[PDB]
């Protein structure tokens, strides 16, 4: 989920987005 | 560990920013 | 945008007070 | 919602908690 993978190496925005309602 | 934590805090911030209208569930 | 800048601290709140359960932020 | 509820007035820790999963 969003921890393992943006704490672990920088998300952008557009990946974090994928995480959005 | 803390730093998970810390980082937690820094993701829901930008998820708010992003979703922006449709805004988003946060589940760790 | 004060509207904006509340939901800005809301969320931080909802952080934390949620812990593990996590939460919704609908605008 | 949250919005209507808590940022016309402060809410409290355990009015908050309604918006947890
Ligand atoms: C924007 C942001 C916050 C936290 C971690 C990330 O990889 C990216
Ligand atoms: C703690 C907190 C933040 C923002 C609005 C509120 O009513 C309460
Ligand atoms: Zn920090
Ligand atoms: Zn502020």
């Amino acid at each position: 989920g969003i921890v393992e993978q943006c704490c672990t190496s920088i998300c952008s925005l557009y990946q974090l987005e994928n995480y959005c309602n | 560990f803390v730093n998970q934590h810390l980082c937690g805090s820094h993701l829901v911030e930008a998820l708010y920013l992003v979703c922006g209208e449709r805004g988003f569930f946060y589940t760790p």
